C-alpha cells in the first residue's frame, strides 16, 4: 500500500514546487560554481593550482617522509613555490 | 517509557525506514559516501602519491580517487584531531585523511546495513538469511580494505577509492603476490562467475516456462503477487534440463538456497586468500617447476612465461606506485625482451 | 611553475643570438608539429629510425648543427642526414618536397619558426622524457 | 498530505549537494593551465 | 518408413537425452573435441606457439600439473591458415607446430553452437517459450571471442586463448598490456554484469530462503517443505517484497516474479554481451581509454594519474611478453 | 594422410545431410499442439 | 494500448504485423533516416575534410567509399575536386525528405490496412503466393543496383584501381571477368589463411564481373519467384509469418555484417588503402619493409643477417616455402599490396631486388603506413595502448571493423530472438504453458 507521504508525482507537478525549485537548483548551481570560480575550493582543500605543483626548477615530488611532523612538513613545501 | 517511546518513532512504517540500526547506518554511509564524492571531487594526491586525483585537477570519472595515505602514515588512524592532522581540514586532506575516513565509516555503514537486514527481518516475519548472505561483502571488505594493509607497512598499499585506482590494485596483484595462481582467489572466480550463471540461467528458466495465465502476447500482466500458483512450471523446466544438460533442479527450495550458497561461498573463499596476502603469504610459485626450469634452459611453460611477465610489471611499475623508495633503476636493469 | 619567458627563451642561430617565444607562440609550435611530425616523432623519439632523436644534444652534434631556430627551419626547408652528406627530401618531409608529402604545403615562415620553437622549447620541459621513449612515459 | 518528512531530509541531504557539486564540476571545464 | 522411424527417435522426447538435428552434429563434434583435449592435456609434447622454435610444453606428462597445463595454440608461423592432420607430413609435424588446438577449438565452437540450437529445440518439442538459448549465447559469443574472433583480427590463432588455466590468465596479461581492456567500458560492463549477476543471484536466493513457509518441524531440512511439482507456491512473495522494500524503498523492489526473473536474465546476459563485443572489437584494435599524460601543470610537466600508474604495469607486461618474438620497435602483431 | 582426409570428408559430409535433411523432414510440425 | 493487441509500450511496433499501411509507413520513415544520415554524414565529412591531409588521418568513412567508385579523385588517391562529393550528400539529404514524408504520411494519415484499399499493394503474411511476389520485385531491384556498379565501372568513369599500372588511379573497366571458374571459385575458397573466401578478391575485373553476374542471377530469381509458388518441400519446411520472415532476414543480415567486418578488414582492394589506411596486415608488413631498407642502407645484408631465434631477421621462409617478411610479422606473409608487389618473385620476396629495386616511393609508402597502423584507443589515441597522447588517430578499418561486428553479433541475437517465438507463436505458445493441457504431464518419465 501507500506509506503516507505525498506522491513525488504530484509533487515535481504541482505549481508550487516549481516556484520554489526554480530559484533553489539554480541558487545551488551557481554557489557550487562561484565555489570553484573564486578559488575558494583551491584553498579549503589545499589543491595545488596548475602553477603550484612544482618550483619553476624542481622535477622531485613533495612527498611526505615524517609521520608526525607531516603538517609541518607539507608547509614546508608551500614554501617552496 | 521513552525507550519504547523512542522505539515506536525508530520503528515506523515510512518512505525510508530507519530502526535502531538507521542511528549507525544513516550517518556512517552519507558520510562514506560524501567523503567519496569530495575528495573525487577536489581533493589532491600530490603529497601522498604525487598523484592528480580530482575532478578540480583534470581527472575524469574513471581516474578520480581518494587516494591512501602515504607511506610514512604507517597504520595511523589518520584521525583529524590525532597528531598528524591536528584539526587542521586543509592538511588532513592532504595526507590522506579522507581515505580512513571513508574506509572507517564505510566499515561502521556495512555494520549498520547488516544490521538493519536483521531488524527488518524480524520487523517483517521472515528468516534473516539476506543478512546472512550479506556476510561475503563485509567479509571482502573487511580482508581487502582492513587486514590487508594492516598486514603490509601501512595503509598506502591499500586499495584507493577510485575506478583506475582499483585496476592498479588489480595489477599490483599480479605482478607482486601471483594472485590468479591463488586457488582461494580461483573459487573466488567460480563463485562469481558460476553466481552470473545461476543468476542468468534461473531467471531465463523461469520466463521460458512460464504457465499461459493471460491473453497477452507481453507475459509479465499475467501475475498478481497476492496468487497462490507457481507462475512457472518446474516439472516442465525440470525435463528441459534433465534432457539437456543431465541434470536438473527438482526442489524449489533447494535451488534458492544453492544460489545464495555460490556466490556467498566464494567471496569467503577470496577473503581468506587475501589474508594470505597481507602476509605475502602467497601462492606465488611452484617448487618442483623452478626446479625444473632453473636446471633445463629448454623447459617453458604458461607458468614460468606469466613469471617473465609479473617480474616485468614490478620493475616498471615500482618506481611510480612505491614512490616512499626513492627507487631508480638505470635503465639497463630493466628487464625486457628484444626490440621492445 | 609556470611556462616562463626564461623557459621559451632557444638560440636563434649557431653565433649565440637568441629569441623569446610567446606561449602562443609555443602553442601554436605544438599545435604544427603535432599536425605535420607526431606520427613519426611523438614525444621526441624517431619511429621509423629511433637512432636519430629530436633531442637537442643530439641535434648539436648533426651537420649542418641543428640546435637553433635557422638549422631547425633550413631543414624543414632541405633535410640532410646525420653528416650532411646526402639530401633527403625525398623521403622526408619538407617544403622541397611538399609535392610528395602534403602536410608541408600549407607551412608559412610563421609556422616553421614556431615548430622549431617547439622542438628546442620542450626537452626544458620534460627533460629527459623527451627523447627517451618509453621508459619514461 | 505533510509537506516535512524523514523522507524530505533524506531526499535534500542527497539532492542539495548533487546539484551544488555538479555546479563545481560545470565550472572546472573552463579552467585552463 | 525407415527414415521416419529415425526421425521419429532422433526427435523423440522420451530419450533420457535429447539429441536432435542440431544434436546430431553436436554429439559427434563434442566427442571428437573432448577425446582429443584430454590426451592432448596428458601427452601432448610441446608446441611451439610463437614459431620463434622455441617450443612451449604444456601437458602433464612433460611437466605440468593440472595449473600450469593447457593445450597450447598453434603455431605464429601457421597464422589464419587452416591446419587439419593431413595437412602435416606426419603426426609428430602436427604435434609440434599445434595441432589439436586447431582440431580442438573448431570442433568445440561447432559443438557449442549447436548446443545452443539443442536449447531452441527441446524447447520447441516440450511447448515451451524460445528464449533460453537466448541467455546461453552470452557464454557462447565470449568463447567465440576469444578462440576464434580475436585470432582473426589479430591474424593467428596463436593469439587464441591457450586451452588452459594459467595459459587463460598469460591470455588477460598480454590482452592488458597490448589493448587496455582494464579501462575498456565494455569490459567494465562485463565486470558490472558478472559481479551483479553474483549479487542479484545472491539476492534473489536469500530473499526466497527467507520467504519459506513453515511446512517441516526442526529436525528435518526446510527443503522437504517442496515437493516436485505441487500447484502451491513454496515461498510468499509478498513478505519477501516487503522485506525488501524496506531494505530500501518499496518502489526499489519487485512484486511481480515475471518482471522479476526477467531482470535475472537480462543483468548478466547483456554485460557478458558486451564484454564478448569488447574481446571482438579490441580484435580490431579498437582499446580501452589511453588517458597517458593526461593532465597537464602550467608549466608543462606531466602531472600523473593513476592511468598513468597502470600505464607502467602495461608497459612492464609490454616489453616482457613474447621477449624473443619482435625484431622491430612496434608491436603490429 | 590423404586416406584420412577421404575418411574426415565423407564423415563430415554423413552427418551434414542428416542435419540437413533431418530438419527438412517435416520439422515444425514435430511440436505438442 | 496494451489490452487491444497484447503487446506493451516496449514491444509496440508489433502492433503493426497485421497493419499493412501503417506497417508500410515505418518501413519508408525509416528508410528516409538511413538515407538522411547517408546525406548529412556527406555532408558533415566533406565540411571537416582537409584534402593536404589523407583521408584516414580525418576520421572519414562515406568519402572513401564515394572515392572508391571513381568520383572525386585523381592519381593515386590525391583529391582533386569536392564537388562530387557535395552531390552525393546533397541529392541523400534531398531525397530523405521525399522518403520522410511518404513514410509519416502512410503512418499516422493514410490507411492503416491496404487490403481494403487495394488488392496488389495488400498482403497477408500467410499468403505464400503473394509474399514471392513481393520477394520477386526486390530481388529484380538488387540486380538493377548491382548492375548500376556494373554500369558506372564499364560506362561512366570507372572505378579507383589500387593496382593500375603507374600507380593507381581512376580506370575504365573494359574486360569484366565473366569465367564462371574465377567468380564463384570465390564463393568456394577456404575462409581460412592464405585463402580468403570472397574476401580475397583483389582485381576489379573480378569485382565487376561478379557483380553483372549476380545482377542476373537476381533478376532471374525475381521473375522466378513472380511466376511460381513454393513447392511443397519448401512449404513444410519453413514458417509462414511475418516475424518468421523478419527472422530469416535477421540471421542473413547478420552473416552479410560478419562478412562485411572481413572485407574491410582484410580487403585493399575494394577499400582501397589510399582512402582507408592501411590494413594490419599491411601496417606490420610496411614496418619490417622499413627497418630493411633502412639497416641495408648502413650496409647490412638482409639475407644472411640472422636473428635471435636463429631465425632470419629480415627475412625467413613460410612454412611452404615462400620468402617472407621475418619478426614477428611472419604471421602476415598472405598480405598483398601494390607498393610490395614489385618486389615480390616466383618464389616469394626477391633478395635481388630488395638489393636494388627499391624505389623512393616505396619507402615513403612503407613509412607511412607503418606509422598509421589501425592501433588506436576509444577516444582515438594513436597506437598501442602504452602510448602517449599526441597522435589523434583511429583507422576508418577499426571503426568499420569494430561497428559492423556489433551489429553483426547483435542482429544474430535478433535472429535466434524472432525465430524462436515465430516457432512458437505459430504452434500456438508462445505466451506460456496451458496449465490444462502441460505437454511434459502427458509424456512418459525419463526414469
Ligand atoms: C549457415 C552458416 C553456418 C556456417 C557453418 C560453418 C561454416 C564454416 C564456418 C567458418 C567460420 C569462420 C572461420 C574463418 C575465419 C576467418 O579467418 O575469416 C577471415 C576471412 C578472410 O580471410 C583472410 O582473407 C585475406 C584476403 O586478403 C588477401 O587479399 C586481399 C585483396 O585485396 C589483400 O590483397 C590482402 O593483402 C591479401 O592477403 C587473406 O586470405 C588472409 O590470409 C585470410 O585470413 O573472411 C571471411 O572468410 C568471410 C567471413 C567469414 C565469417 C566471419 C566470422 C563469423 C563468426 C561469427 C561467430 C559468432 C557466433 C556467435 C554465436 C552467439
Ligand atoms: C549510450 C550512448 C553513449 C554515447 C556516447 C556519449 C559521449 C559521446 C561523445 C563523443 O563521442 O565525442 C567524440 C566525438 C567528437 O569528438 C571528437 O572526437 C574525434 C574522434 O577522432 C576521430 O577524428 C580524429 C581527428 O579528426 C581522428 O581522425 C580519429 O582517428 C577519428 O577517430 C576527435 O578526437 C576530436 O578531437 C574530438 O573533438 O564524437 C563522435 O565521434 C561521434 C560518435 C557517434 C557514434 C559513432 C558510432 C561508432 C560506433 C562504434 C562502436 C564499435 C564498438 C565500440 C566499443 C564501445
Ligand atoms: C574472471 C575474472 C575475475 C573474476 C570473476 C574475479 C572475481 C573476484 N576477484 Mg579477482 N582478479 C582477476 C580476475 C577476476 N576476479 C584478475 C585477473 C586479477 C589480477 C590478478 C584479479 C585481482 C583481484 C583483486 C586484487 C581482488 C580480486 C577480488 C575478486 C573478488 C571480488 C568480489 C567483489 O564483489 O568485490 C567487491 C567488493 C565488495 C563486495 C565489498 C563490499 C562493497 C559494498 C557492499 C559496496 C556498497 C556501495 C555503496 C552502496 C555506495 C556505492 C556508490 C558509488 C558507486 C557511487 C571476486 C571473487 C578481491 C578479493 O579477492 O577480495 C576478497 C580483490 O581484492 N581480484
Ligand atoms: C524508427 C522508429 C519507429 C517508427 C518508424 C515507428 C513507427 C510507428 N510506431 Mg513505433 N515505436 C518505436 C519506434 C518506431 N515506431 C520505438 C522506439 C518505440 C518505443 C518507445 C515505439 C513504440 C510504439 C508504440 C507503443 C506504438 C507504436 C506505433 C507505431 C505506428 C503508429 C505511431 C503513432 O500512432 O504515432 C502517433 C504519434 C504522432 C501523431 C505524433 C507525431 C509523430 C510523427 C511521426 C513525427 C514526425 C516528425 C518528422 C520530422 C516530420 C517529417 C515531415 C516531412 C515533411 C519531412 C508507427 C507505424 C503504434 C502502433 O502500432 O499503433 C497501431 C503504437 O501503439 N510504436
Ligand atoms: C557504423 C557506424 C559508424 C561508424 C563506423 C562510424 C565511425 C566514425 N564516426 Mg560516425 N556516426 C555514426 C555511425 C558511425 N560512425 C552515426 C550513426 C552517427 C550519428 C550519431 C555518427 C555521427 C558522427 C559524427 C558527428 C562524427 C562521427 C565521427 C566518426 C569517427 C569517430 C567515432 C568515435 O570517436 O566514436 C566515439 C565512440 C562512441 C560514441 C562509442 C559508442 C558505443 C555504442 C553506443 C555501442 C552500442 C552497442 C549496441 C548497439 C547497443 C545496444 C545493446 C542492446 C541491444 C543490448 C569514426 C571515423 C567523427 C569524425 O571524426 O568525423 C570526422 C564525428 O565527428 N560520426
Ligand atoms: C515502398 C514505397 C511505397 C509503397 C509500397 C507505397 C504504396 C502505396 N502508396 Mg505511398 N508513398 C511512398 C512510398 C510508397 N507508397 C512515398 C515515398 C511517398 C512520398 C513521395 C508516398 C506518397 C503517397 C501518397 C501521397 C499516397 C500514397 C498512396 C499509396 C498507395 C497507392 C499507390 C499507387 O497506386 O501507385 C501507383 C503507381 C504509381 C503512381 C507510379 C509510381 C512510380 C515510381 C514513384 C517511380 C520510381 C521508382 C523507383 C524504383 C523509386 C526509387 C526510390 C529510391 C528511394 C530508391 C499504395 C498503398 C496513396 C494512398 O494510399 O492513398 C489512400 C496516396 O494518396 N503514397
Ligand atoms: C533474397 C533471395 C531469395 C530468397 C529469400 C529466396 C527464397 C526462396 N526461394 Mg529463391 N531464388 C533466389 C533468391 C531468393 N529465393 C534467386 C536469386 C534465385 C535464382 C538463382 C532463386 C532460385 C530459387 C529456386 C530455384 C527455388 C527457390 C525457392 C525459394 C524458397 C525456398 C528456399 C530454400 O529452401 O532455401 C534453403 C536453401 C537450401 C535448402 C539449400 C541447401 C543448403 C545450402 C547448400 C546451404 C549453404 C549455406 C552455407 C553457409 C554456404 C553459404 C556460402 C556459399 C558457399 C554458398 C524461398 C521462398 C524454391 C521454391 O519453392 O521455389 C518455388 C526453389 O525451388 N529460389
Ligand atoms: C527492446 C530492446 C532489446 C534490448 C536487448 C534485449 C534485452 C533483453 C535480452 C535479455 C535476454 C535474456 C534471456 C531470455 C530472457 C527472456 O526470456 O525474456 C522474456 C521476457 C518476457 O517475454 P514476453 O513473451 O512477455 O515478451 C517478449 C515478446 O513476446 C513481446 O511480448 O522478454 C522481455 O521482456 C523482453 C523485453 C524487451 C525490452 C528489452 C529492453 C532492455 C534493454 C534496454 C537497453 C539496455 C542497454 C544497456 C547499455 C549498457
Ligand atoms: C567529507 C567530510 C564531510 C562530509 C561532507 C559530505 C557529506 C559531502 C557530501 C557531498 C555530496 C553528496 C556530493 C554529491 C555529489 C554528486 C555528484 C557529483 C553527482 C554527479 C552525477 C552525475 C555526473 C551523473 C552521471 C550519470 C549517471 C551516473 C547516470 C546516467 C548517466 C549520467 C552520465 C547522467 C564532513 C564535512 C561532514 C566532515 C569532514 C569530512
Ligand atoms: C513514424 C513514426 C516515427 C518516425 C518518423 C520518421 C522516421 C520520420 C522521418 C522523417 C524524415 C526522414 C525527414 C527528413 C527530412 C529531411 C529534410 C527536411 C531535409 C531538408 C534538406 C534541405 C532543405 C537541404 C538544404 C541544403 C541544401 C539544399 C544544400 C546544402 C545545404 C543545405 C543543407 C542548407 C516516430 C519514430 C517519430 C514515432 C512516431 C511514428
Ligand atoms: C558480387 C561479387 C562476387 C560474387 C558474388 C557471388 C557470385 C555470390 C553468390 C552467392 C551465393 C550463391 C550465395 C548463396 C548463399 C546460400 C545461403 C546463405 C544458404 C542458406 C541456406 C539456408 C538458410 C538453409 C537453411 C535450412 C537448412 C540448413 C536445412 C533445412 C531447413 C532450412 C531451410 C532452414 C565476387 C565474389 C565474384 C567478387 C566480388 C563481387
Ligand atoms: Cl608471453
Ligand atoms: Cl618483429
Ligand atoms: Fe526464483
Amino acid at each position: 500500500g501507500t506509506t503516507g507521504e505525498r506522491p513525488f508525482s504530484d509533487i515535481i507537478t504541482s505549481v508550487r514546487y516549481w516556484v520554489i525549485h526554480s530559484i533553489t537548483i539554480p541558487a545551488l548551481f551557481i554557489a557550487g560554481w562561484l565555489f570553484v570560480s573564486t578559488g575558494l575550493a583551491y584553498d579549503v582543500f589545499g589543491t595545488p593550482r596548475p602553477d603550484s605543483y612544482y618550483a619553476q626548477e624542481q622535477r622531485s615530488i613533495p612527498l611526505v617522509t615524517d609521520r608526525f611532523e607531516a603538517k609541518q612538513q607539507v608547509e614546508t613545501f608551500l614554501e617552496q613555490l | 517509557g521513552w525507550f519504547d517511546i523512542l522505539d515506536d518513532w525508530l520503528k515506523r512504517d515510512r518512505f525510508v525506514f530507519v530502526g535502531w540500526s538507521g542511528i549507525l547506518l544513516f550517518p556512517c554511509a552519507y558520510l562514506a559516501l560524501g567523503g567519496w564524492l569530495t575528495g573525487t571531487t577536489f581533493v589532491t594526491s600530490w603529497y601522498t602519491h604525487g598523484l592528480a586525483s580530482s575532478y578540480l585537477e583534470g581527472c575524469n570519472f574513471l581516474t578520480v580517487a581518494v587516494s591512501t595515505p602515504a607511506n610514512s602514515m604507517g597504520h595511523s588512524l589518520l584521525l583529524l584531531w590525532g597528531p598528524e592532522a591536528q584539526g587542521d581540514f586543509t592538511r588532513w586532506c592532504q595526507l590522506g585523511g579522507l581515505w580512513t575516513f571513508i574506509a572507517l565509516h564505510g566499515a561502521f555503514g556495512l555494520i549498520g546495513f547488516m544490521l538493519r537486514q536483521f531488524e527488518i527481518a524480524r520487523l517483517v516475519g521472515v528468516r534473516p538469511y539476506n543478512a546472512i548472505a550479506f556476510s561475503a561483502p563485509i567479509a571482502v571488505f573487511v580482508s581487502v580494505f582492513l587486514i590487508y594493509p594492516l598486514g603490509q607497512s601501512s595503509w598506502f598499499f591499500a586499495p584507493s577509492f577510485g575506478v583506475a585506482a582499483i585496476f592498479r590494485f588489480l595489477l599490483f596483484f599480479q605482478g607482486f603476490h601471483n594472485w590468479t595462481l591463488n586457488p582461494f582467489h580461483m573459487m573466488g572466480v567460480a563463485g562469481v562467475l558460476g553466481g552470473a550463471l545461476l543468476c542468468a540461467i534461473h531467471g531465463a528458466t523461469v520466463e521460458n516456462t512460464l504457465f499461459q495465465d493471460g491473453e497477452g502476447a507481453s507475459t509479465f500482466r499475467a501475475f498478481n503477487p497476492t496468487q497462490a500458483e507457481e507462475t512457472y512450471s518446474m516439472v516442465t523446466a525440470n525435463r528441459f534440463w534433465s534432457q539437456i544438460f543431465g541434470i536438473a533442479f527438482s526442489n524449489k527450495r533447494w535451488l534458492h538456497f544453492f544460489m545464495l550458497f555460490v556466490p556467498v561461498t566464494g567471496l569467503w573463499m577470496s577473503a581468506i586468500g587475501v589474508v594470505g596476502l597481507a602476509l605475502n603469504l602467497r601462492s606465488y610459485d611452484f617448487i618442483s617447476q623452478e626446479i625444473r626450469a632453473a636446471e633445463d634452459p629448454e623447459f617453458e611453460t604458461f607458468y614460468t612465461k606469466n613469471l617473465l611477465l609479473n617480474e616485468g610489471i614490478r620493475a616498471w611499475m615500482a618506481p611510480q606506485d612505491q614512490p616512499h623508495e626513492n627507487f631508480v633503476f638505470p635503465e639497463e636493469v630493466l628487464p625486457r625482451g628484444n626490440a621492445l | 611553475a609556470e611556462l616562463t619567458p626564461e623557459v621559451l627563451t632557444v638560440p636563434l642561430n649557431s653565433e649565440g643570438k637568441t629569441i623569446t617565444l610567446t606561449e602562443k607562440q609555443y602553442l601554436e609550435g605544438k599545435r604544427l608539429f603535432q599536425y605535420a611530425c607526431a606520427s613519426c616523432h611523438v614525444g621526441g623519439i624517431t619511429k621509423t629510425n629511433p637512432s636519430l632523436d629530436l633531442r637537442t644534444e643530439t641535434l648539436a652534434l648533426a651537420t649542418p648543427p641543428r640546435d637553433n631556430i635557422e638549422g631547425l627551419v633550413d631543414y624543414m626547408k632541405n633535410p640532410t642526414t646525420y653528416d650532411g652528406e646526402q639530401e633527403i627530401a625525398e623521403v622526408h618531409p619538407s617544403l622541397r618536397s611538399a609535392d610528395i608529402f602534403p602536410k608541408m604545403r600549407n607551412l608559412t615562415e610563421k609556422d616553421l619558426v614556431a615548430i622549431a620553437g617547439h622542438i628546442l622549447v620542450e626537452p626544458k620541459i620534460l627533460g629527459d622524457k623527451w627523447g627517451g621513449g618509453k621508459v619514461y612515459y | 498530505y505533510p509537506i516535512f518528512t524523514v523522507r524530505w531530509v533524506a531526499v535534500h541531504t542527497l539532492a542539495v549537494p548533487t546539484i551544488f557539486f555538479l555546479g563545481a564540476i560545470a565550472a572546472m571545464q573552463f579552467i585552463q593551465r | 518408413n525407415l527414415w521416419e522411424r529415425f526421425c521419429n527417435w532422433v526427435t523423440s522426447t522420451d530419450n533420457r537425452l535429447y539429441v536432435g538435428w542440431f544434436g546430431v552434429i553436436m554429439i559427434p563434434t563434442l566427442l571428437a573435441a573432448t577425446i582429443c583435449f584430454v590426451i592432448a592435456f596428458i601427452a601432448a609434447p610441446p608446441v611451439d606457439i610463437d614459431g620463434i622454435r622455441e617450443p612451449v610444453s604444456g601437458s602433464l606428462l612433460y611437466g605440468n600439473n593440472i595449473i600450469t597445463g593447457a593445450v597450447v595454440p598453434s603455431s605464429n608461423a601457421i597464422g589464419l591458415h587452416f591446419y587439419p592432420i593431413w595437412e602435416a607430413a606426419s603426426l609428430d609435424e602436427w604435434l609440434y607446430n599445434g595441432g589439436p588446438y586447431q582440431l580442438i577449438i573448431f570442433h568445440f565452437l561447432l559443438g557449442a553452437s549447436c548446443y545452443m540450437g539443442r536449447q531452441w529445440e527441446l524447447s520447441y518439442r516440450l511447448g515451451m517459450r524460445p528464449w533460453i538459448c537466448v541467455a546461453y549465447s552470452a557464454p557462447l559469443a565470449s568463447a567465440f571471442a576469444v578462440f576464434l574472433i580475436y585470432p582473426i583480427g589479430q591474424g593467428s590463432f596463436s593469439d587464441g586463448m591457450p586451452l588452459g588455466i594459467s595459459g587463460t590468465f598469460n591470455f588477460m596479461i598480454v590482452f592488458q598490456a597490448e589493448h587496455n581492456i582494464l579501462m575498456h567500458p565494455f569490459h567494465q560492463l562485463g565486470v558490472a554484469g558478472v559481479f551483479g549477476g553474483a549479487l542479484f543471484c545472491a539476492m534473489h536466493g536469500s530473499l526466497v530462503t527467507s520467504s519459506l513457509i513453515r511446512e517441516t518441524t526442526e529436525t528435518e531440512s526446510a527443503n522437504y517443505g517442496y515437493k516436485f511439482g505441487q500447484e502451491e507456491e513454496t515461498y510468499n512473495i509478498v513478505a519477501a517484497h516487503g522485506y525488501f522494500g524496506r531494505l530500501i524503498f518499496q518502489y526499489a523492489s519487485f512484486n511481480n516474479s515475471r518482471s522479476l526473473h526477467f531482470f535475472l536474465a537480462a543483468w548478466p546476459v547483456v554485460g557478458v554481451w558486451f564484454t564478448a563485443l569488447g574481446i571482438s572489437t579490441m580484435a580490431f584494435n579498437l582499446n580501452g581509454f589511453n588517458f597517458n599524460h593526461s593532465v597537464i601543470d602550467a608549466k608543462g610537466n606531466v602531472i600523473n594519474t593513476w592511468a598513468d600508474i597502470i600505464n607502467r604495469a602495461n608497459l612492464g607486461m609490454e616489453v616482457m611478453h613474447e621477449r624473443n618474438a619482435h625484431n622491430f620497435p612496434l608491436d603490429l602483431a | 594422410m590423404e586416406t584420412l582426409k577421404i575418411t574426415v570428408y565423407i564423415v563430415v559430409t554423413f552427418f551434414v545431410l542428416l542435419f540437413v535433411f533431418g530438419f527438412l523432414s517435416g520439422d515444425p510440425a514435430r511440436n505438442p499442439k | 494500448d496494451q489490452e487491444s493487441s497484447g503487446f506493451a509500450w516496449w514491444a509496440g511496433n508489433a502492433r503493426l504485423i497485421n497493419l499493412s499501411g501503417k506497417l508500410l509507413g515505418a518501413h519508408v520513415a525509416h528508410a528516409g533516416l538511413i538515407v538522411f544520415w547517408a546525406g548529412a554524414m556527406t555532408l558533415f565529412e566533406l565540411a571537416h575534410f582537409i584534402p593536404e591531409k589523407p583521408m584516414y588521418e580525418q576520421g572519414l568513412i562515406l568519402i572513401p567509399h564515394i572515392a572508391t567508385l571513381g568520383w572525386g579523385v585523381g592519381p593515386g588517391g590525391e583529391v582533386v575536386d569536392t564537388f562530387p562529393f557535395f552531390v552525393v550528400g546533397v541529392v541523400h539529404l534531398i531525397s530523405s525528405a521525399v522518403l520522410g514524408f511518404g513514410g509519416v504520411y502512410h503512418a499516422i494519415r493514410g490507411p492503416e490496412t491496404l487490403e481494403e484499399y487495394s488488392s496488389f499493394f495488400g498482403y497477408d503474411w500467410k499468403d505464400k503466393n503473394k509474399m514471392t511476389t513481393i520477394l520477386g520485385f526486390h530481388l529484380i531491384v538488387l540486380g538493377i543496383g548491382a548492375l548500376l556498379l556494373v554500369a558506372k565501372a564499364m560506362f561512366f568513369g570507372g572505378l579507383y584501381d589500387t593496382w593500375a599500372p603507374g600507380g593507381g588511379d581512376v580506370r575504365v573497366i573494359t574486360n569484366p571477368t565473366l569465367d564462371p571458374r574465377v567468380i564463384f571459385g570465390y564463393l568456394l575458397k577456404s575462409p581460412f589463411g592464405g585463402e580468403g573466401w570472397i574476401v580475397s578478391v583483389n582485381n576489379l575485373e573480378d569485382v565487376v564481373g561478379g557483380h553483372i553476374w549476380i545482377g542476373l542471377i537476381c533478376i532471374a530469381g525475381g521473375i522466378w519467384h513472380i511466376l511460381t509458388t513454393p513447392f511443397g518441400w519448401a512449404r513444410r519446411a519453413f514458417i509462414w509469418s511475418g516475424e518468421a520472415y523478419l527472422s530469416y532476414s535477421l540471421g542473413a543480415l547478420s552473416m552479410m555484417g560478419f562478412i562485411a567486418t572481413c572485407f574491410v578488414w582484410f580487403n585493399n582492394t575494394v577499400y582501397p588503402s589510399e582512402f582507408y589506411g592501411p590494413t594490419g596486415p599491411e601496417a606490420s608488413q610496411a614496418q619490417a619493409m622499413t627497418f630493411l631498407i633502412r639497416d641495408q642502407k648502413l650496409g647490412a645484408n638482409v639475407g644472411s643477417a640472422q636473428g635471435p631465434t636463429g631465425l632470419g631477421k629480415y627475412l625467413m621462409r613460410s612454412p611452404t616455402g615462400e620468402i617472407i617478411f621475418g619478426g614477428e610479422t611472419m604471421r602476415f606473409w598472405d598480405f598483398r599490396g601494390p607498393w610490395l608487389e614489385p618486389l615480390r618473385g616466383p618464389n616469394g620476396l626477391d633478395l635481388n631486388k630488395i638489393k636494388n629495386d627499391i624505389q623512393p616511393w616505396q619507402e615513403r609508402r612503407a613509412a607511412e603506413y607503418m606509422t598509421h597502423a589501425p592501433l588506436g584507443s576509444l577516444n582515438s589515441v594513436g597506437g598501442v595502448a602504452t602510448e602517449i597522447n599526441s597522435v589523434n588517430f583511429v583507422s576508418p578499418r577499426s571503426w568499420l571493423a569494430t561497428s559492423h561486428f556489433v551489429l553483426a553479433f547483435f542482429f544474430l541475437v535478433g535472429h535466434l530472438w524472432h525465430a524462436g517465438r515465430a516457432r512458437a507463436a505459430a504452434a500456438g505458445f508462445e505466451k506460456g504453458i496451458d496449465r490444462e493441457s502441460e505437454p511434459v504431464l502427458s509424456m512418459p518419465s525419463l526414469d
